[PDB]
RNA sequence: UAAUUGCGAUAACGAACGAGACCUUAACCUACUAAAUAGUGGUGCUAGCAUUUGCUGGUUAUCCACUUCUUAGAGGGACUAUCGGUUUCAAGCCGAUGGAAGUUUGAGGCAAUAACAGGUCUGUGAUGCCCUUAGACGUUCUGGGCCGCACGCGCGCUACACUGACGGAGCCAGCGAGUCUAACCUUGGCCGAGAGGUCUUGGUAAUCUUGUGAAACUCCGUCGUGCUGGGGAUAGAGCAUUGUAAUUAUUGCUCUUCAACGAGGAAUUCCUAGUAAGCGCAAGUCAUCAGCUUGCGUUGAUUACGUCCCUGCCCUUUGUACACACC
């Protein structure tokens, strides 16, 4: 079962909150962004974060999202 | 002779030293203290030495025949 | 120095290395022709790439393969993988792209992993059974 | 001694084979005591003063 | 091998060493229904006798059978090693025998008796109808006697 | 014991006049034709191939297989 | 077929059938059709194969089992009863032999005959042990195609093995006997019997 | 004998106490425009083909 | 990799749980052509707790 | 074309060489052959009876051709298989060092193998010669 | 959702322990740094076969170059990515493509709060109290015993054969481990049917044993359904190994003896992919003894991808005169 933990979803929230221009429905670059722009300690957790923030963006593009 | 050498060396704050603080409880109790006084003191002192958190367990038997244990934590710890 | 590539193939723990150089068309395994091989039933499995992609194809090239590891079936899959991978690696540096991609096409299409290594592997046993999932046996009382 | 042991009838296999088997052979576990496990036998009890002095 | 023929020649069932032996079995094994002739013994004896093991008990000349016996009961003479033998180093005359047929029963009797007569634990143990080679006797063999 | 371990001349001729129509012949089939056990029946397999009837279409231990001659 | 050769050379029939048609041990995959609508989709045949061996990942998903070539499913199901678990080389060879045998009798692509005994053995309907209260009656069900193929293979090989046990007839021979008797359904096969009976009771309880 | 072929069009769910049975709406083939609900025995997906042994009769629950 | 594989219990009761410790041993070699002076210098220093440094010589 | 044995499948080769060494008449057959087993791990002696020493000879030879050097130990380990310890699990067991050692000594006296340095037994150059030769012969029956 | 994992609902808002993160191991790097304790290509010295180039080897250094394969440091890599279905268009779930890899990537390590009169005083020079303390319950020495056998129960090994046993022949792993003030891992040479013996030898080890040429397995034969050549219990005689000692037979070998067992009632265990099952090996124990364990690789499936029927457990709601808490 692939459901994202709080810390991940929380981080996507905050990032999109404060860095929406930059970020872009592409994981590959949102990733690199996350590196340059926030401080995480595992590649894995950072990726998980990026990929979810990428999802969240990708669906904001078509109407707002709560939170 | 002389192919082995010993040096002593004070430790930077015994406060973040499990081993020191255990030995300290040992001594507090052995030196006839109280139970909660001893433990709460060790803890308050570890905390005061700027730790993120700490926990002291006393297990076994005091004065009453039946055995008991007690957790004495303060601050913050992670377990896994 | 003539044109030449090296490749390999891998099923379970067996690994099969291929040296694919410019030649008059040999196809040998360890030190014998690819006609010997036996397993035998499985023999066609190692012919398989050649016939998928036309027997000609190997006339500008010498092919040699050496497998260590795994066991009998294990080694057959590894060697075949190494050979097809080989041929494609060679069309990629010497022939033209379109040819190579036509070969990847006919392998990848029919397939049996020929170009891509099977990731299946041993799972470790864990105390309480003779196997990995197998648990021992209980009676209750 | 060994002369004894071979010469002694009332010994060897046939003789056992012909005897009935006791019922305590086919017995059961026993158990004895368990729903007393939580029930202290010591009859002693502690006491709130001694416990409060201790802990 | 080859499509064969013969006539009345081969007679089914034939009797050697005071026992009986079926025809229509591959001879080497026929010899086995005698006591004291495990598959090896039979094999080597037949090879020593100069016989075609491809034959049944079936065929075989009378002569052939005779030789077979001769060697069977005089192994040491017709160069059979002696480590090949069920009774080396007697325990009285110390010769090496390959005791055969109705006689191996006797020899067992003899040995067991010697043990019993000397009061040796192995003997007592035999007399008692128990296991003698030291195996635990709590759990195994209870169907028994 | 229950029979088919020799050759009884009548049996041989029987083998020669019974082996057509046998689209399948093998060790098993020969036994099934109420005769030759898998010893001498194997010999029969080798010796119908001496010349004639049986056409070898498969190979080995356990499995043999032949068809009527043409 | 235009022969060609190089250093270490490749045998005649080998070159021949190899490059041309893509056929079996050496049997046709073209022609060969599934005489019962449905079952197509659950009996493979094309893509064609050389021998029924494959490092197949046919388990990790619910239905992809279907996509595994039928003949290889049969051989797979051959290699059981403890002693034989694993032992696919054994099985595969037993199949090569079986197909040769089946071919001998009545022609047909023997792989077509196999296809037929498979079509002809899956129960069109069956039963399950519904409660309905302690004394459990039996509710007739119509069974899936997938279950039909599965159970067909199961039955065929079981009966073939049980037959083959303790007699001179060899596995491939009795497997071919079951296959043949079943391909055009003849109540002398263990399989056809078991199907017919399953459906007898399944009628009997609707 | 009258065979009747029907195509699974919708998978409804599992019935049976044990829960290995599956309720399905099928559109029979030799003349659509008519639907019936049967109970399976095997694993089933959208577009499979059942041989309804008897053409008109249908179930629901299963304990 | 040195494995030691032991029962967790000091006694016998309980489902039979097993546990397995390891000590990982890492080994390396660097070959160097030099005179006496630099070897002696470089090897008296570079000293380190936990790292076992051995210097040999020769070609046999 | 040119030839080795590696160009010839195990069985028909080793049987070709069996029949050869056989024919030849030069050999050495210890004498204990026929009365002997091949390994403690076995039940019955070989079925080839007269021969099989030629079979192992061939086999051994080809095995040594196909590599640097090999000793008696490695052959025992090779020629050995599973022994039923009856009712207690099977275990691999080495075969007899007599059979093998004697075989080596035989092929050597016949100059088809030679005590190697490094250890063991290296194929002889005249071994190379004669083996490549019958290999060739075996592909020649197949023509 | 595997998860008090999240979405959402919302008198709550925002957090911390635990789950997750983290760590280890298995997977991917013709990118980085390298290597006679790992290997490849060229070259020389050289063998054999063809001869027209060729093909297959020998040669811990005769030199040159390399790092694909092996080793282990540093990095990189995946985030359920892209697309599409489905869902309160939420968290998610599903399918397709790509991919070394998309079941928490596979498998483990760590692991909160609380509970139990669970097991351990026979691991401890951890320990309270009781007992005992010279006709010892201290200790050591000799010898026996834990193995004793009408029989009940559990874990196992080997089988009932023809997908097989036997016999030639083919012939391929991975995880380990090994001798200093000592006798450990052992190649090679001889002798021996075997077990083993004997003379030498390499290794404190990526260097030597050892490519641990393992077993199942593959191939050509023999046997042919017969308790059979399936099976190898029991037993007799002889030979060797460990050990001060082998009797109640440590173990190994040879010959011989050739049992039950013809697929196992009621019941009941285990398991979803390199898994199950088959198969061997190394390590622990160890003077000698594995039918045990712990790991390892080899061969490699059938069947689900669901449910609450059985069982077990957690959760709500509910009752309580229980709270030492239904013992
Ligand atoms: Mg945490
Ligand atoms: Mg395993
Ligand atoms: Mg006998
Ligand atoms: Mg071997
Ligand atoms: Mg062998
Ligand atoms: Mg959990
Ligand atoms: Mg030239
Ligand atoms: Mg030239
Ligand atoms: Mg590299
Ligand atoms: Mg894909
Ligand atoms: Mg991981
Ligand atoms: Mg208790
Ligand atoms: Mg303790
Ligand atoms: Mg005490
Ligand atoms: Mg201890
Ligand atoms: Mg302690
Ligand atoms: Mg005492
Ligand atoms: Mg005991
Ligand atoms: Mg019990
Ligand atoms: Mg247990
Ligand atoms: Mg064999
Ligand atoms: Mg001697
Ligand atoms: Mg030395
Ligand atoms: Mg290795
Ligand atoms: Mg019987
Ligand atoms: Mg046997
Ligand atoms: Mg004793
Ligand atoms: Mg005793
Ligand atoms: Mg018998
Ligand atoms: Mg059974
Ligand atoms: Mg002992
Ligand atoms: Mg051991
Ligand atoms: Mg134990
Ligand atoms: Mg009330």
């Amino acid at each position: 079962g692939r459901v994202r933990t709080k810390t991940v979803k929380r981080a996507s929230k905050a990032l999109i909150e404060r860095y929406y221009p930059k970020l872009t429905l592409d994981f590959q670059t949102n990733k690199r962004l996350c590196d340059e722009i926030a401080t995480i300690q595992s590649k894995r957790l950072r990726n998980k974060i990026a990929g979810y923030t990428t999802h969240l963006m990708k669906r904001i593009q078509k109407g707002p999202v709560r939170g | 002779p002389g192919t082995i050498v010993l040096y002593a060396e004070r430790v930077q704050d015994r406060g973040l030293s499990a081993v020191a603080q255990a030995e300290s409880m040992k001594f507090k109790l052995l030196n006839g203290l109280a139970i909660r006084r001893a433990a709460y003191g060790v803890v308050r002192y570890v905390m005061e030495s700027g730790a993120k958190g700490c926990e002291v367990v006393v297990s076994g038997k005091l004065r009453a025949a039946r055995a008991k244990a007690m957790k004495f934590a303060d601050g913050f710890l992670i377990h896994s | 120095a003539v044109p030449s590539v090296q490749t390999f193939g891998k099923k379970k723990s067996a690994t099969a290395v291929a040296h694919v150089k410019a030649g008059k068309g040999l196809i040998k395994v360890n030190g014998s022709p690819i006609t010997l091989v036996e397993p035998e039933i499985l023999r066609f499995k190692v012919y398989e790439p050649l016939l998928l992609v036309g027997l000609d194809k190997f006339s500008n090239i010498d092919i040699r393969v050496r497998v260590t590891g795994g066991g009998h079936v294990s080694q057959v899959y590894a060697i075949r993988q190494a050979i097809a991978k080989g041929l494609v690696a060679y069309h990629q540096k010497y022939v033209d792209e379109q040819s190579k991609n036509e070969l990847k096409k006919a392998f990848t299409s029919y397939d049996r992993t020929l170009l891509i290594a099977d990731s299946r592997r041993p799972e470790p046993k864990k105390f309480g059974g003779k196997g990995a999932r197998s648990r021992f046996q209980k009676s209750y009382r | 001694g060994n002369e004894g042991a071979i010469r002694d009838k009332t010994a060897g296999r046939r003789n056992n084979r012909s005897k009935d088997v006791t019922d305590s052979a086919t017995t059961k576990k026993s158990n004895t005591r368990r729903a007393t496990d939580r029930h202290s036998r010591t009859g002693k009890t502690d006491t709130k003063k001694k416990v409060n002095q201790g802990w | 091998s080859l499509v064969v023929q013969e006539q009345g020649s081969f007679q089914h069932i034939l009797r050697l060493l005071n026992t009986n032996v079926d025809g229509n079995i591959k001879i080497v094994y026929a010899l086995t229904t005698i006591k004291g002739v495990g598959r090896r013994y039979s094999n080597l004896v037949c090879k020593k006798a100069d016989v075609d093991l491809h034959k049944r008990a079936g065929e075989l000349t009378q002569e052939e059978l005779e030789r077979i016996v001769q060697i069977m009961q005089n192994p040491t003479h017709y160069k059979i090693p002696a480590w090949f033998l069920n009774r080396q180093n007697d325990i009285t005359d110390g010769k090496d025998y390959h005791t055969l047929a109705n006689n191996v029963e006797s020899k067992l009797r003899d040995d067991l008796e010697r043990l019993k007569k000397i009061r040796a634990h192995r003997g007592i143990r035999h007399f008692w109808g128990l296991r003698v080679r030291g195996q635990h006797t709590k759990t195994t063999g209870r169907r028994r006697a | 014991a229950q029979h088919a371990v020799i050759l009884d001349q009548e049996k041989y001729d029987r083998i020669l006049k019974e082996v057509p129509t046998y689209r399948y012949v093998s060790v098993s089939v020969l036994v099934d034709r109420l005769k030759i056990g898998g010893s001498l029946a194997r010999i029969a397999l080798r010796h119908l191939e001496k010349e004639g009837i049986i056409k070898p279409i498969s190979k080995h231990s356990k499995q043999a297989i032949y068809t009527r001659a043409t | 077929f235009t022969p060609v050769v190089l250093a270490t050379p490749i045998p005649e029939e080998v070159q021949q059938a190899q490059t041309e048609i893509k056929l079996f041990n050496k049997w046709s995959f073209e022609e060969v059709e599934v005489k019962d609508a449905s079952l197509v989709d659950y009996v493979q045949v094309r893509q064609p194969i050389f021998v029924a061996h494959t490092a197949g990942r046919y388990a990790n998903k619910r239905f992809r089992k279907a996509q595994c070539p039928i003949i290889e499913r049969l051989t797979n199901s051959l290699m059981m009863n403890g002693r034989n678990n694993g032992k696919k080389l054994k099985a595969v060879r037993i199949i090569k032999h079986t197909l040769d045998i089946i071919n001998v009798l009545t022609d047909q692509n023997p792989i077509q005959v196999v296809v037929d005994a498979i079509t002809n053995t899956g129960p069109r309907e069956d039963t399950t042990r519904v409660g309905g209260g302690g004394a459990a009656r039996r509710q007739a069900v119509d069974v899936s195609p997938l279950r039909r193929v599965n159970q067909a293979i199961a039955l065929l090989t079981i009966g073939a093995r049980e037959a083959a046990f303790r007699n001179i007839k060899t596995i491939a021979e009795t497997l071919a006997e079951e296959l043949i008797n079943a391909a055009k359904g003849s109540s002398t096969s263990y399989a056809i019997k078991k199907k017919d009976e399953l459906e007898r009771v399944a009628k009997s309880n609707r | 004998t009258p065979v009747t072929l029907a195509k699974v069009i919708k998978v409804l769910g599992r019935t049976g106490s044990r829960g290995g049975v599956t309720q399905v709406r099928v559109e029979f083939l030799e003349d659509t425009s008519r639907t019936i609900v049967r109970n399976v025995k095997g694993p089933v997906r959208e577009n499979d083909i059942l041989v309804l042994m008897e053409s008109e009769r249908e179930a629901r629950r299963l304990r | 990799v040195l494995k030691i594989s032991t029962r967790k219990t000091p006694n016998g009761e309980g489902s039979k749980t097993w546990e397995t410790y390891e000590m990982r041993i890492h080994k390396r070699y660097i070959d160097l052509e030099a005179p006496v002076q630099i070897v002696k210098r470089i090897t008296q220093i570079t000293i380190e707790p936990g790292v076992d440094v051995e210097v040999v010589v020769a070609s046999n | 074309p040119g030839v080795s044995v590696r160009d010839v499948a195990a069985q028909d080769f080793i049987n070709a060489y069996a029949s050869f060494l056989q024919r030849q008449g030069k050999l050495e057959v210890p004498g204990y052959v026929d009365i002997v087993k091949t390994s403690s791990g076995n039940e019955m002696p070989p079925q080839d009876a007269e021969g099989w020493f030629y079979k192992r000879a061939a086999s051994v030879a080809r095995h040594i051709y196909m590599r640097k050097q090999v000793g008696v130990g490695k052959l025992n380990k090779l020629y050995g298989g599973a022994k039923s310890r009856g009712v207690r699990p099977y275990k691999h067991i080495d075969a007899s060092g007599s059979i093998n050692r004697k075989v080596l000594q035989a092929l050597e006296k016949i100059g088809i193998v030679e005590i190697s340095p490094k250890g063991g037994r290296r194929i002889s150059e005249n071994g190379q010669r004669d083996l490549d030769r019958i290999a060739a012969q075996t592909l020649e029956e197949d023509e």
